RNA sequence: GCUUGAGUCUCGUAGAGGGGGGUAGAAUUCCAGGUGUAGCGGUGAAAUGCGUAGAGAUCUGGAGGAAUACCGGUGGCGAAGGCGGCCCCCUGGACGAAGACUGACGCUCAGGUGCGAAAGCGUGGGGAGCAAACAGGAUUAGAUACCCUGGUAGUCCACGCCGUAAACGAUGUCGACUUGGAGGUUGUGCCCUUGAGGCGUGGCUUCCGGAGCUAACGCGUUAAGUCGACCGCCUGGGGAGUA
């Protein structure tokens, strides 16, 4: 429980789901709530409302660490990915700064061919 | 991408250039080598902006409006 | 000759053997007929990214006009130095003078 | 049997919001009068962000 | 646009990092000729530039260094 | 012969290209095209308002004579740039005498600063100047009796975009727009600028030396999507114009120009926001759950269902009111963000 | 004999032209460790699959392989195939300015010789990611398929072979002549470089169109226009580029 002051809110954003993990400075976690397990299955991981309820559930269950200030992470082109940082806004936290952690690869290797 | 800014901040400007520059590169390189057909897209595009700025030049005649 | 317009970078604190270190390579360059026409030391400066869990390198600037063997074995010296980290030679012609 | 909805001024709105979302990033096929075609670009430039809203 | 390069009589050396972080933005991405507009000539001695500048790490790849 | 030869060299000879020599003669006037004839190819389609001066009215009938301006040929059929650019090269002049003089001494009348610089106007024209440039101290002509006269005395010049801001009172007292783009910069610096070309989703802007400007199609204006910029600002025009946005790379300086009549949206929230004022307004469009009086100057979406009456659900405000009249409606409520006033009608004498 | 065709020399110029060597950063995978716990992953929906033996996420370190974001440009170079991080070594071609030099040394070319994407084959290495075959889950009336989860050859390197492609501009090479416009790229000359300026000049290239041509579509000074030299090829469709 260890009384932290400070976290660092990763939010991994893919297509199919996005999980929300607070960490604190050092970068080893201290809670995490997904899209998936807040009751939303299947397709309706997918939304941006199901983000929304998971940094909620993330909010609640990291406060017994006590953070004020918290910067956030973002990897992930999403449907998540802003309504879930409009739900750290609102969560009662303090934003320090926010970056972008997607990886871009200077490309390396080769993606998979999936479409037809 | 990087915004850390006073106390009016933190939403616009951050989806604005990653919401460019993000969703561009990640949406291109998330399946799909090709290998091929971007000499093709790339040619049927530019092929198209000449196509466009010629057509909307001539097409600066008239239109009876 | 071959102008060749080396940069290498110096691992921080081994950096008071840097004076030994110009010495000795311009007077291996100097020991085969071979001019200099730079010598430019940028001191310890900040790298853009960490380069071996490490930042802040001591860069030499020499831009050296020597023959190709003489460059060669000078290459295989900045290699075989766990003082030395990230040397560079480049171009030929036409030497030049102070830059930054 | 009575009169049209919404006379072609914000119905060119939801054409344009359509248009908008499903692909044509042309935004080549508006009206050619400009209290139409104004917010056919208005639908679709609305209909972009909600294109990155979702997938 | 205007060519800084040809208003100069220049040709780019890769060590004025006051003039190349002109030409990199602030994602570490080397911005296109049609922006900046320089003439061909010196937007690829500027790109070789750049990417020794990063070689020497006078400049950076990205920002998530 | 070589008549002609001679006769083409005189003429080379006895013409120049920008608006220099005042040698159209206005051979017809209509409301609202005036045109010349400066010995070019064509007549210019002149607007009326490159020609009236202060107040509203025009000055100069058939046979008068102003250049023009020139280095553009054919745009199908036509010939110029107005002549109005003309008289800027004037203002130059006397801008240029006045370093030239050493001094410029007119008049110069500087109320506020839109960007930092109480705005000066001299004859037709209207220029902003930074913020020192209107007072020779810290004088200040706030306290001054409004739009004061005096001259102008020059503080400072930017010499390639033009911006000039000159010293009111105290007569006694006597590669290139990229590197530094940091002095229109800090939020919120306004601008005066003039429009170029409405691109449908545009009005570019662009004044300040050699840059490009926006200010797109969302602000504008207070409505967002239905407005077709052409209909609602100009073309070429000098207006109202700040920065909101610059762009280090990419070179996108975004501008707007909502920061306007959005005050008097705050004035209507306020002026008879105070507390609950009461308002007579016109209905204009009843919607199943309210009226939408939109009297007062644009103030938006207003008296829900609810009130109308001292009857709560059943009213349907179709039957009870009107379709477009002038009602009783007081405020009760102003909400500041999402821009929601709310009225009502039940504040009256039933019970 | 002559110099215009062709070729040589003196200066430069740009270029993913080729061969060899080295090195850098991001990312993917795996392994070891930390924090942490109930899901992850995937789809049009799902399940197979992975996870309480601690997964997914997050951080630190390490290993290995492959490809080089941005620049990236109906841009560049190459006879074609093709060639993109950066640096070195060895090396081919093109272009232009001013001269000098040789003096028809030229063009094409059956047979022949050489180069020749990808797949494949042989030998030896290497194997991250992807991925035929294959397994499983779906879908479907069926589904040896598209979709998903995995996954071996192969993709990579060195040395040989194969010698085919919608190897395409579906346009053999070389040369001459014949209205224009808008661009790109690359040299160069003069003048007020006095200002990203103006007027010409060569090369390569993109589009639009003129006459002319064509069955039309379209081509249009880089012709499919007018001609010349040499070569390859065609003679109804199927059988058959088969025996």
């Amino acid at each position: 429980r260890k009384q932290v002051s400070d976290g660092v809110a990763h939010i991994h954003a893919s297509f199919n789901n996005t999980i929300v993990t607070i960490t604190d400075r050092q970068g080893n976690a201290l809670g995490w709530a997904t899209a998936g397990g807040s009751g939303f299955r299947g397709s309706r991981k997918s939304t941006p409302f199901a983000a929304q309820v998971a940094a909620e559930r993330c909010a609640d269950a990291v406060k017994e660490y006590g953070i004020k200030n918290l910067e956030v992470m973002v990897k992930g082109p999403g449907p998540g990915r802003e309504s879930t940082i409009r739900a750290l806004n609102a969560a009662g936290f303090r934003i320090t700064n926010i970056t972008d952690v997607t990886p871009i690869p200077h490309n390396g290797c080769r993606p998979p061919k999936k479409r037809r | 991408i990087k915004v850390r800014e006073n106390e009016p901040f933190d939403v616009a400007l951050r989806r604005f250039k990653r919401s460019c520059e993000k969703a561009g590169v990640l949406a291109e390189v998330r399946r799909r080598e090709f290998y091929e057909k971007p000499t093709t897209e790339r040619k049927r595009a530019k092929a198209s902006a000449v196509k466009r700025h010629a057509k909307k030049l001539a097409r600066e005649n008239a239109r009876r409006t | 000759m071959r102008h060749y317009e080396i940069v290498f970078m110096v691992h921080p604190d081994q950096s008071e053997q840097v004076p030994g270190m110009i010495e000795r390579y311009t007077a291996a360059i100097t020991g085969a007929e071979g001019k200099i026409h730079r010598l430019e030391d940028w001191g310890r400066r900040q790298l853009a990214y960490p380069i071996n869990k490490l930042h802040k390198a001591h860069y030499v600037l020499m831009n050296v006009e020597a023959p190709q063997e003489v460059i060669d074995e000078l290459e295989t010296t900045f290699r075989f130095n766990d003082a030395v980290i990230r040397s560079m030679v480049m171009r030929t012609k036409h030497a030049v003078t102070e830059a930054s | 049997m009575k009169r049209q909805k919404r006379d072609r001024l914000e119905r060119a709105h939801q054409r344009g919001y359509q248009a908008g979302i499903a692909g044509r990033s042309k935004e080549m096929c508006p009206y050619q009068t400009l209290n139409q075609r104004s917010q056919w670009l208005g639908g679709w430039r609305e209909a972009m962000a909600d294109r990155v809203v979702m997938a | 646009f205007c060519r800084f390069t040809a208003e100069g009589v220049q040709e780019i050396d890769y060590k004025d990092i006051a003039t190349l972080k002109n030409y990199i933005t602030e994602s570490g991405k080397i911005v296109p000729s049609r922006i900046t507009g320089t003439r061909a000539k010196y937007q690829r001695q500027l790109a070789r530039a750049i990417k020794r500048a990063r070689y020497l790490s006078l400049l950076p790849y990205t920002d998530r260094h | 012969e070589s008549f002609a030869q001679l006769f083409e060299e005189s003429l080379k000879e006895i013409e120049t290209r920008p608006g220099s020599i005042v040698r159209g003669v206005v051979v017809a006037i209509d409301k609202d095209v005036v045109l010349v004839d400066a010995g070019l190819k064509s007549e210019s389609a002149i607007p009326a308002e490159q020609f009236k001066n202060a107040q509203g009215e025009l000055e100069i009938q058939v046979g008068d004579e102003v250049d023009v301006a020139l280095d553009a040929v054919e745009d199908g059929f036509g010939e110029t740039l107005l002549s109005r650019e003309k008289a800027k090269r004037h203002e130059a002049w006397i801008t240029l005498e006045k370093a030239y003089e050493d001094a410029e001494t007119v008049t110069g009348v500087i109320n506020g600063k839109v960007k930092g610089g109480f705005t000066v106007e001299l004859n037709g024209i209207r220029a902003f100047l930074p913020g020192s440039l209107v007072d020779v101290r810290p004088v200040r002509d706030t306290l001054h009796l409004e739009g004061k006269e005096l001259e102008f005395k020059v503080i400072k010049l930017d010499q390639k975009r033009n911006n000039v801001v000159v010293s009111r009172r105290a007569v006694i007292e006597s590669e290139d727009p990229w590197v530094a783009i940091a002095k229109r910069y800090p939020e919120g610096t306004k601008l005066t600028g003039r429009v170029t070309n409405l691109t449908d989703y545009g009005c570019f802007v662009e004044i300040e030396e050699g840059v490009e400007g926006l200010v797109h199609v969302s602000e504008m204006d207070w409505t967002n999507k239905n407005i077709h910029p052409s209909k609602v600002v100009n073309v070429g025009d000098v207006v109202e114009v700040m920065v909101l946005d610059i762009d280090e790379e990419r070179r996108r300086i975004s501008l707007g120009l909502k920061q306007c009549k959005a005050n008097p949206w705050q004035q209507f929230a306020e002026t008879h926001n105070k507390g609950d004022r009461v308002e007579g307004k016109i209905k204009s469009i009843t919607d199943f759950g309210i009226f939408i009086g939109l009297d007062g100057g644009i103030d938006g979406l207003v008296h829900l269902s609810d009130i109308s009456w001292n009857v709560a659900g059943e009213e349907a405000v179709r039957e009870y009111k009107k379709g477009d009249e002038i009602a009783a409606v007081v405020l009760q409520v102003d909400a500041e963000r999402e821009r929601i006033s709310l009225g009502v009608k039940q504040l009256a004498e039933d019970p």
